[PDB]
């Protein structure tokens, strides 16, 4: 998982490889660097 | 909302959706022109959507009103999420009828064990992801202060209350931020944060509304 104490806001962000996160806090939680703000297509395969 | 059920149409008439392109947080209508939400949901441009049930389909009961005033609690701490409350004044009053109504502020704080109703359009999964079209509802009890503090050592302030289950399974989640927690017809909490969603021994943490009744009142009267 790699779950952390994060606010419950939905503000998707894009990361490494192609996975998008619910919000930035969740991203930094895992490790994945915020490549850009918003979800992401062929930068993930779901 | 993880482990909830689809709310009955207009069973939660005070629920609003904060939109800035897409739904990002929930909120509550406290009077015809004021909305209460979480301070971390703060954005300089916000469109409030009222009378929503299915957020992906125009059903004919909706009111889309832009926010005029957006005021975060003076002591909001972005790092600890203490004083996570925000007031939005609509640019035009909302029209009250069957699908749009106001929720009442609490006279005092809820006692532990009190059953409340939580709602929102947030994630319905704790491991994967699934966002619903329809508003989700969940009944959960306000937990004791000792239980809340043992669940989140050194992280609970006097402006936070835990609501949910220590057994996990049911909880609010991402996309529910700022939404209402109503007990006995009174707004007692605002969806704030937690360790993931629906995790064992990690119930959701909510802004304790009863501590802000005076601030809310002073702000509305002065604006
Ligand atoms: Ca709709």
């Amino acid at each position: 998982k790699k779950v952390c104490a994060c606010p419950k806001i939905l503000k998707p962000v894009c990361g490494s490889d192609g996975r998008t996160y619910a919000n930035s806090c969740i991203a930094r939680c895992n490790g994945v660097s915020i490549k850009s703000e918003g979800s992401c297509p062929t930068g993930i395969l779901n | 909302i993880v482990g909830g059920y689809t709310c009955a149409a207009n069973s939660i008439p005070y629920q609003v959706s904060l939109n800035s392109g897409s739904h990002f947080c929930g909120g509550s209508l406290i009077n015809s022109q004021w909305v209460v939400s979480a301070a971390h949901c703060y954005k300089s441009r916000i469109q409030v959507r009222l009378g929503e049930h299915n957020i992906d389909v125009l059903e004919g009961n909706e009111q889309f009103i832009n926010a005029a005033k957006i005021i975060t609690h003076p002591n909001f701490n972005g790092n600890t999420l203490d004083n996570d409350i925000m007031l939005i004044k609509l640019s035009s009053p909302a029209t009250l009828n069957s699908r749009v109504a106001t929720v009442s502020l609490p006279r005092s704080c809820a006692a532990a064990g009190t059953e409340c109703l939580i709602s929102g359009w947030g994630n319905t999964k704790s491991s994967g992801s699934s966002y619903p079209s329809l508003l989700q509802c969940l009944k959960a009890p306000v937990l004791s202060d000792s239980s809340c503090k043992s669940s989140y050592p050194g992280q609970i302030t006097g402006n936070m209350i835990c609501v949910g289950f220590l057994e996990g399974g049911k909880d609010s989640c991402q996309g529910d931020s700022g939404g209402p927690v109503v007990c006995n017809g009174q707004l007692q909490g605002i969806v704030s944060w937690g360790y993931g969603c629906a995790q064992k021994n990690k119930p959701g943490v909510y802004t304790k509304v009863c501590n802000y009744v005076n601030w809310i009142q002073q702000t509305i009267a002065a604006n």
